[PDB]
């Protein structure tokens, strides 16, 4: 669906770093380097951000129901 | 398992035949509670390194 | 399969939607907790209540007549726990001893030397 | 299918779970199951107050 | 079709014995393994003669018999419940009446007895024969 | 040109309408691009033929 | 004819588990149906507990009719059967 | 007798050190800061209309996890303690969100900055969503295509993390003691050598390493704890520490009052 | 009557239990009931 607001394990806010992560990945930065630059130390937040799949765009591709 | 297991002649069988089913159930509960608390405050785990042997 | 698969228990009303069982009665029932479903029947008379309490009670079914040996025993973590508990090099400090002694329902209130 | 075995009333069925804090002869029953199932108790001078409270 | 959970293999409190497992309540509160559930109910009108057909309408005790014991106040004038309305079990979601050969009797389909949720979508169309055809999709959270 | 019957059409087969359709029009027709086809639709139910 | 004299009884003088359960259930039901109690009641309210107290003191007014396979029967009072 | 040493400090997190205290005191402080520090969070969502692809409960759950400024939440009153019907101005904060996509092309991203604090218990500094910077977009809430509108009225109340994890003021509290295992409180699993196979703790240089010829001290007790508290922005780290201490003190005072009244 | 939307052009219209099940301009046979105007509460938990 969309990026979760908080990390499932600890509860750190990760819902505001999706755009920054995509921007960092766009400019050739590696995933680990981007995660380090996002100040994500514990690997729980690292797997929260790294393993997220953005399915919201696929749903948005459909025509509005109303 | 040789003592508090389900085998014959063990602690459970002796306690049953000596005291009664009520005392046997009480023993079950007491042992479970004490050992569970000790394991809670001690800890136990398994890992991949337990399946790895040395070079020799 | 046998008479130990159907036993009389005492009701304790608890929240959530799962039946709660002691870990020592899983082996006679041949049950685990990976999605097993189990059934409960309520007697509706005093005579059948007495029959269940005096004939089919769980403590009366500890020893089975199939092999004159118990069918309920200390199993799973508790078993492993006692193997780590009764080792020769296991020592317990005073406060933990007091907590463990208080954890015993049948404790007589006397702290051993 | 109807004489040797049959479907019966006053029965429940649900998933089981473990509980180290229970006695050997104790079963945990959910609130909804305990409320749905019932037992008919007679009215005597020894339990009149409890039964009236339960009715209320 | 899954999530990466931080698993610790340990004997913590004896509540994970015999294939059981302990889940973090705070993780559950944060949306871990939360899911949706959609259920669809289908209905249509059947022809029983030249002019003996079922009707999708809100039934009343004055002109309809054999009414269910559920709630009929959640229906509209067309016999169909509006989407986005919270509904409990044993409630009427589609109201259909059929004439007798009080000239009509109730044939409305209610919600499942042990199921609650929110009406997500309502679809109305026509079948091969030419009568009405309704599908009500309800959504709940597990 | 005598009509003899109606043959059910397997989805994403050469005689289906979803072969040459591009991504935009597939989204327009409320059809998931990740769908693979290989099944029939009978009375609104998806049916698959086991080998 | 089918009865067996008291001096010719050959069955065990002990109370079996099935007999004990049946007597306890019958006595509990009778007590719940407002029957006279032959023992004092201090604090117990469960009819089963009252029946058990009566059984311990050997005051239950019931007779067990044990049936031999041929058809003859032996009558044993609840006050003369040994209770463990 | 208790001493506090602060190693690092910033509005998001404090890494500090406690000494001359019992282990239970530090553990209770950590638990209280984790679960028993009241904050302000959205607990009631009124959806006037929602045409987005996301479900209503999905958006409500997403809105409930958005941190809000709870600087003056102590002066606020609980909903249960309040004598008003439903909710009033001094027991809740009302937020309004209205989003719509303009044009037939593109996707409009709705963030947490679109929430407007229409009313609240003035002039208390509560209710406003937390912003990392003055120009920070905030937490991404939803995405909207053309002819898709969101109209939400949210009610924020005061609560603790015991009821729900959304009121938790802190994310994760790192807590450790005895980096050199002098007290022998743990046994180290190893294959060849235990010292080589186990990485050193980040506070290993703070304590002197044990000498090889040293004898075990059976009377030693844990007396030096290193703990790092990280917050979600709803409260400052120092505020979280102070309010956890105050909550523990209030709980002990309540127990003392109950004991006094029991006579 | 109550509001209805079309499944093709997303056009809003109304029916009075007498008109056939059709769109007003494109003649689509698939229509949906519009979302009710009543506000609904949510626990957001
Ligand atoms: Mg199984
Ligand atoms: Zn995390
Ligand atoms: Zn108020
Ligand atoms: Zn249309």
């Amino acid at each position: 669906m969309i990026i979760p607001v908080r990390c499932f394990s600890c509860g750190k806010v990760v819902g505001d770093k999706w755009d920054a992560y995509l921007r960092l990945l766009e400019e050739g930065k590696q995933e680990g380097d981007a995660l380090d630059e996002l100040k994500l130390k514990r690997y729980c937040c690292r797997r929260m951000v790294l393993t997220h799949v953005d399915l919201i765009e696929k749903f948005l591709r459909y025509n509005p129901l109303e | 398992k040789k003592t508090v297991g389900s085998g014959g002649g063990g602690l459970i069988h002796t306690v049953m035949r000596e005291k009664g089913p009520k005392i046997c159930a009480e023993l079950f509960g007491n042992i479970q509670k004490v050992v569970n608390y000790w394991l809670l405050h001690n800890g136990f785990s398994i890992g991949i390194g337990d399946a790895i042997a040395d070079a020799s | 399969l046998h008479k130990m698969s159907m036993m009389a228990h005492r009701v304790k009303v608890m929240p959530y939607s799962t039946f709660r069982l002691n870990l020592s009665v899983t082996s006679p029932y041949n049950a685990d907790f990976d999605g097993d479903e189990m059934n409960l029947h309520v007697p509706q008379s005093e005579e059948t209540r007495a029959e269940l309490s005096q004939l089919c009670a769980v403590p009366l079914q500890i020893v089975s007549p199939q092999s004159n040996k118990p069918v309920m025993g200390i199993v799973q973590d508790t078993l492993c726990g006692v193997r780590k508990m009764t080792l020769r090099d296991t020592f317990i400090e005073y406060e933990q001893v007091m907590n463990m002694l208080f954890w015993v329902p049948s404790w007589d209130g006397v702290v051993p030397q | 299918g109807n004489l040797m075995g049959k479907r019966v009333d006053f029965s429940a069925r649900t998933v089981i779970s473990g509980d180290p804090n229970l006695e050997l002869d104790q079963v945990g029953v959910p609130i909804s199951i305990a409320k749905t199932l019932s037992y008919p108790e007679t009215v005597t001078q020894y339990n009149i107050h409890r039964l009236t409270e339960y009715v209320r | 079709a899954g999530q990466n959970a931080i698993v610790a293999i340990a004997c913590y409190s004896g509540y994970n014995q015999e294939d059981s497992m302990i889940m973090n309540q705070s993780s559950i509160d944060r949306g871990l393994f939360r899911s949706l559930f959609f259920r669809s109910y289908m209905d249509q009108e059947k022809r029983f003669g030249i002019s003996i057909v079922e009707e999708f309408e809100k039934p009343t005790r004055a002109t309809t018999l054999r009414l269910k014991h559920g709630t009929y106040e959640k229906l509209d004038e067309d016999g169909l419940i509006a989407p986005g309305v919270r509904v409990s079990g044993d409630d009427i979601i589609i109201g259909k009446t059929t004439p007798i050969p009080h000239t009509k009797r109730d044939a409305s389909t209610p919600l499942r007895s042990t199921e609650n949720g929110i009406v997500d979508q309502v679809l109305l169309t026509t079948n091969q024969e030419g009568l009405k055809f309704v599908k009500v999709r309800m959504r709940t959270t597990k | 040109k005598v009509h003899i019957g109606k043959v059910p059409i397997m989805l994403r087969s050469k005689f289906c309408s979803l072969r040459t359709l591009d991504e935009v029009d597939l989204y327009k027709m409320k059809e998931c691009p990740y769908d693979m086809g290989g099944y029939f639709v009978i009375n609104g139910s998806e049916k698959v033929l086991i080998a | 004819e089918l009865a067996i004299l008291k001096e010719e009884r050959t069955t065990t003088p002990y109370l079996t588990k099935y007999e004990r359960a049946r007597i306890l259930g019958t006595r509990a039901l009778q007590i719940s149906m407002n029957a006279p109690v032959l023992v004092d009641i201090e604090g117990e309210t469960d009819p089963l507990q009252i029946a058990m107290k009566e059984l311990s003191q050997r005051k239950i007014p019931l007779v067990i009719r044990r049936y031999l396979p041929d058809g003859s029967y032996e009558d044993w009072g609840c006050d003369e059967l040994i209770v463990d | 007798e208790p001493k506090v040493n602060i190693i690092n400090a910033q509005d998001d997190e404090v890494e500090l050190m406690l000494s001359d205290v019992n282990l239970s005191l530090a553990n209770s402080l950590r638990r209280t800061m984790l679960a028993e520090v009241p904050t302000l969070a959205i607990d009631l969502v009124e959806i006037k209309m929602n045409t987005s692809v996301l479900a209503d409960e999905f958006i409500s759950h997403r809105l409930g996890l958005i941190p809000l400024v709870s600087e003056d939440v102590e002066e606020m009153k609980y909903s249960r303690d309040c004598t008003c019907e439903d909710y009033c101005d001094e027991c809740s904060v009302v937020l309004e969100l209205s989003a719509r996509h303009e044009g037939e092309e593109g996707t409009t991203d709705v963030y947490s900055s679109s929430l407007i604090k229409v009313s609240g218990p003035g002039n208390l500094n509560v209710g406003e969503p937390v912003r990392r910077d003055d120009y920070d977009q905030g937490i991404l809430l939803c995405k909207l295509r053309n002819h898709q509108e969101l109209n939400i009225r949210c009610i924020a109340k005061k609560g603790i993390a015991k009821e729900h994890a959304k009121w938790s003021p802190c994310s994760a509290i790192a807590f450790e003691y005895d980096p050199h295992n002098k007290l022998k409180h743990t046994d180290f699993w190893f294959e060849v050598d235990a010292k080589k196979e186990w990485p050193d703790s980040k506070y290993a240089t703070w304590e002197e390493p044990p000498k090889p010829g040293e004898v075990f001290d059976y009377k030693a007790k844990p007396n030096r704890f290193y703990m790092t508290v990280e917050t979600t922005g709803s409260l400052k780290a120092n505020q979280v520490f102070s309010r956890g201490i105050k909550t523990l003190q209030e709980k002990l005072a309540n127990v003392l009052f109950e004991l006094e009244n029991s006579r | 009557g109550v509001k209805y939307t079309c499944g093709a052009c997303a056009h809003n219209f109304s029916l009075n239990k007498s008109d056939p099940v059709r769109c007003k301009e494109c003649g689509h046979r698939v229509i949906y009931k519009a979302r009710t105007k009543r506000m609904i509460q949510f626990d957001a938990r």
